[PDB]
């Protein structure tokens, strides 16, 4: 299964792959960083981290870049946060090869109010200690490291969450771009494999070295 | 219902509802090691 | 012993905080040295409660009775850069350097009651064509005299 | 002599829980309704998985702004449970969502959490007659999405009662 | 020197583990580098 | 047809919920005031940024600061240059872990630098001053958080432009670091933005680019000193907005464990601090206002964003 | 000098009624605890 | 909007450490009846001023002395900013409610020569209108301050009679969720009592009661 | 130790069986732990209560 | 007056 | 000191007391510990980072003829800690991170192998084992990502087979608990002549 346009680019040996789509004048880029250290089932049901991935969709008639900050879960897809940059896609916007985006601007309200609904059913987030020294032992890593995460928004959580009649429009305005639970489904599913086609070549790497 | 204005049953459903929050809301899951 | 939420709870009436500071700046017109407690006052009534432009047209008359000509225009500017009307009732009070206003409200002067009112509507005629920093400064400028 | 204190070094984080004495809390049994699973007890384990996902969470009480009770009733009737919503495909959720219960994108963005972990819907003990307590384990697909653990095993609705017997219901 | 002779052991300070917060010797203020100034 | 009606109910709600938002804030017509700095303090705060800093110049030392200048009435050194930055980072750890008694964590840099004037006559070469520009350029980079409306320091580190030159140089045996030097060869800089001026009243008059002279008052002195090509990796050490900062400042010492340190001197340092230095629990308990206030006038700007996406799209569909 | 959790240093002790004497305390003994070491640009002093 | 998170420091015990410190201990406040519904000042926390509050004169009244006015029945208009008035009450007379605790301290010449009236005696009754009946109030609390005998009040005074949907606009001032209350910044009462004040069992949006003291309850078990 | 038996079944799991009271009185040792004294046996496959 | 003013600092441009 | 143009007479005095107290304890070794025998430790005055190296050969069997030295490299960077969530968060249990690379016969993350190791509680655990540059699988697979190259899984979750043959690969190389030790021991050395020089780069600074 595969949207209706949208190329795939994953080399071996990084954790990356990168969605792009061009449909008049507009161009939306969607980028995930597959995490190494486990994560969660397509099954849901039985450390487990969720298929986070960011989506760039770019309008030139309206002079911004808008980042979705999207969670895959289930297949299905959840928007955790919208935020707006100046001009079209430029290539530092892009996390990828270990290099952030632009930093220092605002990173937008809460859309929805999933983190905390994952505190009732006691799922364990990503922030494991209160200690941000302790977790910058490995610095330059979004799901080691929360605290200089993009997409967990730096540790912070923002004042404002939005408004469910008003964040249901937000939601529906993307959708007509190509961010809707279709491609997510695909990302999450790409994600499995490149988990276990970078496990398989750093194993087979490892069986030569020793 | 004169005196106090509630009833028994009645009593018991607002008792477990004013203190829902100190009851019970977490696992408490985790482990803790030895510092000393 | 009755606890609101804190957001309604901590929230004291404005008019009692313009009293608290007209208070404090009849204080400043007997003795100026006691600005600096009212400085401290301030920092802490600027964070505590909520910065309306009753409590920032006393805080004008505080300074105003110190001594301090420079910063009490300055922030009588603030107020007119952000929209905000001047106090017509410390406006009123700025330009009577007596009758502490406990006993104003309390009733104990019977008469200058036409001159509390007079100073009031000219302090409402004044902001119809001028800003917030042009009534403060016409009230400095009879204190002082 | 002075005796030293039994210590651990690995001690897990719940065994620093509070309690009065210092003791073992009562496991009180549950009431005499939850004896045989029937229409009347099917829901209340989706009752109050949806009354928790819409109220106050956390230490600092965090309301949650969509009420995702006003779609517990809608579920009822359909006869669909939380045990069969845990059974259910990601293409049959779908039509469920948009069809039947109608869900918004924030509203289906809450309610997801719980269906992520398939967490089991069984009814836990408690001090007390009334619990609200549900086991919050994730499910295995081995074991009917129970959790497996603490006698949750592949039918069983409440703690302390019989499995389901599915050819009834 | 040993811990029967201490200091600590001359009150119910304990040997160790966590210090005693709110006991009155650790509520004491200190001040060690002005006692040249004061008690020269 | 259908990107038509959804982009116009998007700009419709967008225009809604701003105009809800500004009708909360109103006080009979007046609009929220913004919260008030200490007395020195100029804020900047850039349009569409996730932060703010504010300067404080003491001349003549510390002892012109405010608890030191207050007396009871009716009965020379070198000048110190304050900075502190504050970013919206602030959460509730209480939620991750509910074992720790925190309703707030706000953190917030302050960068304290020291300049020699030409008006100081005393001690002018008694010990060669290891503070100025012109001499290893000495600043002191004091990590905050604000703990409950309580001031707590995070770290306290003393970075000179010889930490810089050896992690350009030979942090390892002969070579500098790999990724300190990696993080050198990407630095784009960043476009103009906007800064809004939410200043002290009594110095929002006086002069307004004071700040941006201040800061280049030490650029040129620290480019043209002593150390001269390693002041871009002394740029980047002390680039408090972004990660490779804080890596950077990470290579460094970053000071002693505080708790570990003497209660002499965690109070003498509070005492320096707050009493000394002007950085007070009145600037603490402000800046997590401030923190507040701007992430507040953030979100009627991504308002009016959205507003002004949605109807730049209906528009052409 | 820096201290560690979990680690205290053991001193001796002075053998004078322990840190307080419950017996009593003399005049120059108790003088040196009146004019306590205070930083003395944060403190008044005053005699009648 | 978008519920802003608060900044105060209120927060619900742990499940680890002993519920301790009782001289202060929190615990919800549910009063017998509703008063969101009623008038503004016969709520709970203006029970004090009952006695203080006017009689009331009806719609049916104020029809009658639109026709047949009596010569001492003075109807006050006590709205306040010039703005919102649109219509003439007939037989009235305009005394801001700004200018009611300054108006009752004149003379009788000097009331003619700062509002154009005569100053009603004493024995006279003193109807007043406003939007809602608010600054009417205010006002018949200072004409009841001075020893006017029959201060009267007609709720709703502009809103019923000409048909308009206003208001007096009152603030009702409520800290904004920036504003960090008293009891966080500062070190008036001692630690214990400083966290177990600022406990507060459940939300924070309902209302609650401190209690000075407790005593355990020994003879439940 | 010191251990009690009850008459009726209560199971490890749930209550139901398919034994009666009659039944579970000889199974759980009931009877026989009533009718016995001290020196004699006591099965160990029985459930044995606080 | 403020998306007059965000036009004047460029968080609202015109078409690309 | 004088008060009247110094006002920071609480603190320089008490920096200064505590200078000396740092140097008349006899606690404190003058000398640095002694490292295992071929590393040499090299450490930057002002930084908090300490690299070891030593040249290496492996054993190789009689069919292959030249045997190839080796780049061992360690790397330690001190921990931190936040003061501010204490005394309400617990205490942070100490541990001491390394990195150990290892290359074949020029920087640090360039054809080298390097593996991520704690010692904590008086012995080592292995956490990753992570690749820099183009290595042989079996076709080639690059690692060109410094900061988010992928560090592979943890060893938790690893296979078996590529675990024993990793505590072979690493008891040949002589890393071990009898080294960590060391890692430890050096690290209490690296950070007390830190402090010492912070105390004293401090008391330039409030003073002038
Ligand atoms: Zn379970």
């Amino acid at each position: 299964h595969l949207p209706f346009n949208f190329d795939v680019c994953y080399e071996l040996g990084s954790r990356e792959f990168t969605l792009f789509s061009s449909v008049g004048s507009t161009s939306v880029l969607v980028f995930c960083n597959v995490s190494s250290r486990r994560l969660r089932s397509v099954k849901g049901g039985q450390d487990r981290s969720p298929v986070v991935f960011s989506a760039f969709v770019s309008m030139p008639t309206s002079g911004l870049t808008i980042e979705a900050l999207c969670c895959s879960s289930l297949g299905l897809l959840v928007v955790d946060g919208v935020s707006f940059h100046q001009g079209p896609l430029t290539e530092s916007m892009i996390p990828q090869d270990a290099h952030p985006g632009p930093e220092g601007h605002y990173q937008g309200p809460l859309l929805n109010q999933r983190s905390l609904a994952e505190m009732v059913v006691n799922t364990r987030g990503c922030i494991t200690s209160v200690d941000p020294f302790r977790q910058q032992e490995s610095f330059f890593d979004g799901h080691v490291n929360p605290w200089n995460a993009r997409s967990l928004r730096f540790g912070h959580v923002p004042v404002h969450t939005a408004k469910p009649g008003f964040s249901d429009a937000l939601c529906h305005f993307l959708e007509v771009f190509g961010v809707n639970d279709e491609l997510a489904f695909f990302v999450e599913d790409f994600a499995h494999l490149v988990h276990r086609e970078e496990e398989t070549a750093w194993t087979n790497v490892l069986k030569t070295m020793m | 219902m004169t005196v106090h204005g509630t009833s028994l049953p009645s009593t018991y459903r607002m008792h477990k509802d004013i203190n829902k929050a100190q009851r019970n809301d977490r696992k408490l899951s985790g482990n803790r090691f030895k510092v000393l | 012993s009755l606890q609101n939420p804190p957001e309604e709870q901590f929230a004291l009436p404005s008019v009692l905080l313009r009293t608290l500071l007209c208070m404090a700046a009849y204080h400043c017109t007997l003795d100026a040295d006691y600005f600096t407690t009212c400085q401290m006052l301030f920092g802490r009534m600027e964070q505590q409660q909520q910065t309306t432009p009753e409590v920032l047209s006393a805080w004008v008359y505080c300074c105003t009775a110190s001594g301090r000509v420079d910063e009490a225009l300055t922030y009588a500017k603030y107020m007119a850069d952000c929209s905000a009307p001047f106090d017509v009732t410390v406006f009123s009070l700025m330009q009577h350097p007596s009758l502490n206003p406990i006993e104003v409200e309390d009733g104990s002067v019977p008469h200058s009651a036409k001159g509390l009112l007079l100073q009031r509507r000219l302090g409402n005629r004044l902001h119809t064509a001028y800003r917030s920093d042009a009534v403060a400064a016409h009230g400095m400028f009879v204190y002082y005299a | 002599k002075v005796s030293k204190v039994p210590t651990r070094s690995v001690i897990p984080a719940d065994a620093l829980r509070y309690h009065p004495r210092y003791s073992v809390p009562r496991k009180m049994v549950l009431s005499n309704t939850f004896n045989v699973v029937g229409e009347n007890n099917r829901y209340t384990s989706l009752k109050l998985i949806l009354e928790k996902l819409s109220g106050h969470v956390g230490r600092r009480q965090y309301k949650m702004l969509c009420n995702l009770e006003k779609h517990y009733d809608k579920l009822k009737d359909e006869g669909i449970d939380w045990h069969e919503l845990k059974w259910l495909s990601r293409e049959e959720l779908i039509v469920l969502f948009d069809k039947v219960l109608h869900l918004t994108r924030t509203e289906r963005a809450a309610l997801l959490p719980a269906i992520e972990a398939k967490v089991c819907g069984v009814l836990r003990q408690t001090d007390s007659r009334h619990s609200t307590v549900v086991c919050m384990n994730r499910g295995n697909a081995n074991h009917g999405w129970r959790c497996g653990r603490n006698g949750h095993t592949n039918d069983v609705y409440f703690e302390g009662k019989a499995k389901a017997n599915t050819a009834a219901l | 020197i040993a811990y029967e002779d201490s200091f600590e052991y001359e009150e119910y300070i304990p040997a160790g583990g966590s210090p005693l917060a709110h006991h009155w010797t650790e509520m004491t203020p200190s001040f060690s580098y002005l006692e040249d100034e004061f008690f020269g | 047809v259908s990107l038509r009606t959804i982009a116009e109910s998007l700009g419709a709600a967008a225009a809604a919920e701003l105009r809800a938002e500004v009708e909360r804030d109103t006080r009979d017509g007046v609009a929220a005031i913004p919260p008030l700095p200490p007395l020195g303090w100029r804020v900047r705060h850039p349009s569409g940024s996730n932060y703010f800093v504010m300067t404080r110049t003491l001349k003549n030392g510390v002892q012109s600061a405010e608890l030191n200048n207050r007396r009871y009435r009716s009965v020379s050194r070198a000048d110190v240059h304050l900075t502190v930055f504050a970013p919206f980072r602030v959460y509730d750890p209480s939620l991750h872990d509910p074992t720790v008694d925190i309703c707030e964590w706000s953190s917030f840099d302050l960068v304290v630098q020291k300049t020699v004037p030409d008006n100081m006559v005393a001690n002018k070469l008694l010990q060669p001053l290891s503070c100025t520009p012109q001499d290893g350029a000495l600043s002191m980079y004091v990590c905050l958080a604000s703990v409950n409306s309580e001031m707590r320091i995070r770290s306290i580190q003393l970075l000179s432009m010889k930490e810089a030159q050896a992690l350009v140089e030979h942090a390892c045996f002969g070579n500098g670091e790999p990724l300190f030097l990696e993080l050198l060869r990407r630095r784009g800089r960043r476009r103009p933005l906007v800064e809004r001026r939410f200043d002290d009243p009594r110095l929002r008059y006086e002069e307004v680019a004071q700040p941006q002279q201040v800061a280049d008052e030490a650029a040129v002195a620290c480019s043209s000193s002593c150390y001269g090509p390693y002041y871009p990796a002394f740029e980047m050490l002390m680039d408090s907005c972004g990660s490779a900062g804080e890596y950077s400042r990470a290579l460094c010492y970053g000071g002693p464990y505080v708790s570990e340190l003497s209660r002499e001197l965690c109070d003498a340092l509070l005492d320096y601090i707050k009493g000394d230095l002007g950085v007070s629990d009145q600037l603490c308990e402000y800046v997590c206002q401030m923190q507040f206030f701007l992430e507040q006038e953030e979100y009627m700007t991504w308002l009016g964003q959205v507003q002004h996406v949605a109807n730049a799209v209906s528009r052409t569909a | 000098a820096r201290r560690k959790w979990g680690q205290k240093t053991w001193s001796p002790t002075a053998t004078n009624g322990g840190a307080a004497p419950a017996n009593g305390v003399s005049a120059q003994e108790a003088l040196q605890i009146a004019y306590r070491p205070m930083p003395p640009s944060q403190t008044v002093e005053y005699e009648e | 909007q978008a519920d802003r998170r608060t900044r105060h420091h209120m927060m619900v015990d742990g499940q680890i450490n002993p519920r301790e410190w009782f001289n202060w201990h929190p615990k919800e406040y549910q009063p017998w009846y509703f008063d969101r519904h009623k008038f503004l000042y016969e709520q709970r926390q203006y029970a004090q001023f009952h006695h203080l509050l006017c009689h009331q004169v009806y719609l049916k009244d104020m029809l009658h002395l639109m026709r047949y006015p009596e010569p001492y029945t003075h109807i006050i208009d006590c709205r306040t900013s010039t703005q919102k008035m649109h219509r003439w009450v007939p037989h009235s007379l305009w005394l801001p409610r700004d200018e009611v605790e300054y108006a009752l301290q004149l003379s009788a010449d000097e009331f003619l020569d700062m509002y154009g009236f005569r100053k009603p005696d004493k024995s006279d009754d003193v109807i007043l209108l406003s939007h809602n009946g608010i600054y009417s109030e205010q006002a018949g609390w200072e004409w009841k301050k001075q020893f006017f005998q029959h201060v009267y009040n007609y709720r709703g005074g502009t809103n019923e009679l000409f048909g308009e949907s206003y208001s007096d606009m009152n603030v009702s001032d409520v800290l904004s969720p920036w504003k960090g209350p008293f009891p966080q910044s500062g070190v008036f009462v001692d630690k214990w009592s400083k966290r177990k004040v600022l406990t507060r069992t459940g939300p924070f949006d309902r209302q609650y009661e401190m209690q000075d003291f407790a005593l355990p309850d020994l003879e439940l078990e | 130790v010191s251990g009690r038996v009850y008459r009726r079944f209560y199971g490890d799991r749930n209550r139901v069986s398919a034994h009666s009271t009659m039944r579970w009185q000889h199974i759980g040792g009931w009877k026989l732990l009533k009718r016995i004294r001290r020196g004699s046996l006591f099965p160990h496959n029985v459930p044995l209560y606080a | 007056d403020k998306i007059e003013k965000w036009k004047a600092e460029g968080l609202l441009p015109e078409d690309y | 000191l004088p008060p009247s143009d110094f006002p920071e007479n609480a603190l320089l005095k008490c920096i200064e007391k505590e200078i000396e107290d740092e140097a008349l304890r006899l606690d404190k070794e003058e000398c640095p510990p002694p490292p295992p025998t071929g590393w040499e430790m090299y450490h930057a005055p002002g930084t908090s980072v300490f690299y070891g190296r030593r040249w290496w050969l492996p054993a190789t069997a009689s069919a292959e003829t030249r045997a190839t030295p080796e780049r061992h490299t360690i790397r330690v960077q001190l921990t931190k800690r936040d003061p501010s969530l204490d005394p309400e968060c617990d205490v942070r249990g100490e541990h001491f991170p390394f990195s150990f690379f290892v290359q074949r016969a020029l920087g640090l993350y360039d054809q080298s192998i390097e593996v991520r190791a704690d010692f904590v509680d008086g012995e080592l655990l292995v956490d990753n084992v992570v690749f820099h540059g183009t290595f042989k699988t079996g076709e080639e697979v690059r690692y060109n990502n410094i900061f988010n190259g992928y560090p592979g899984p943890n060893l938790d979750e690893a296979e078996e087979e590529v675990l024993d043959g990793l505590q072979a690969w690493l008891a040949e190389r002589c890393v071990d608990d009898q080294f960590g030790e060391f890692v430890g021991q050096y690290s209490v050395w690296v950070e007390q002549q830190e402090y010492e020089m912070w105390l004293k780069r401090l008391r330039d600074f409030v003073a002038a």
